[PDB]
């Protein structure tokens, strides 16, 4: 549905900032409410709605 | 009211922008101050303060990283830690011969994997051997 | 990258799936033994 939920998941690969412009991409893509941020513990961080969120 | 919690894993001067926008986000009045000594300081409505003392918590709670202890029976510890240190964090101790960690309950996870995975004790090869000569 | 250990003669590996296909390959590439050359040799001499 349009629910507005964080989920938080892992890249353990490489460093996730590497992926902020195009995800920001889908945060311009549709409505922002979003964020997502990239902790250097390396974990993953999207809040906003479930479908863009997913 | 304020509420003092504490992220030990980082220095949580790293929240000061995104909790500022939970301070912006809704009314002031609030403060987060972040101790040097490490612990964590909001002030304002609880509502608030709890959103914010749950990014903070998410902090927290997220990259936990502490020592493990676990016995080496038998691959000699300090070859443990050479054979890890190849991999690019760790302890052990010869006196008891153990795995010590430094690092994530991942790092348990995957470091238990190889706890148990380099324990493992070489077949004796017979390596030197008596002979009985017969004539000779 | 690569490990291996001499404790236990086992190559380690660090990395793909794909360094995990193609580094079993080379696990068992080169796992193969010489066969014995007859290095020495024993002589019976006949008269001398």
């Amino acid at each position: 549905g349009d629910e507005v939920i964080t989920q938080v998941v892992a890249v353990k690969n490489v460093s996730v900032r590497e992926l902020s412009p195009l995800l920001r991409q889908l945060i311009d893509n549709a409505g922002a409410g979003n964020v997502v941020h990239y902790d250097p513990a390396n974990i993953i961080l999207i809040t906003g709605r479930a479908a863009v969120v997913n | 009211i304020t509420q003092v919690v504490a992220v030990k894993n980082v220095s949580v001067r790293e929240l000061s922008p995104l909790l500022r926008q939970l301070i912006d986000n809704a009314g002031a009045g609030n403060v987060v101050h972040y101790d040097p000594a490490n612990i964590i300081l909001i002030t304002g409505r609880a509502a608030v303060v709890n959103r914010l003392a749950e990014i903070i918590r998410r902090v927290d709670q997220a990259g936990d990283k502490e020592i493990e202890v676990v016995e080496l029976n038998n691959a000699s510890a300090a070859e443990m830690v050479r054979i890890v240190e190849a991999l690019n964090k760790f302890v052990a101790d010869e006196r008891t011969n153990s795995i010590l960690i430094s690092g994530d309950p991942k790092v348990r996870e995957r470091l238990k994997r190889l706890i148990k995975q380099l324990d493992v004790e070489m077949a004796a090869k017979g390596n030197n051997r008596v002979v009985y000569l017969k004539y000779a």
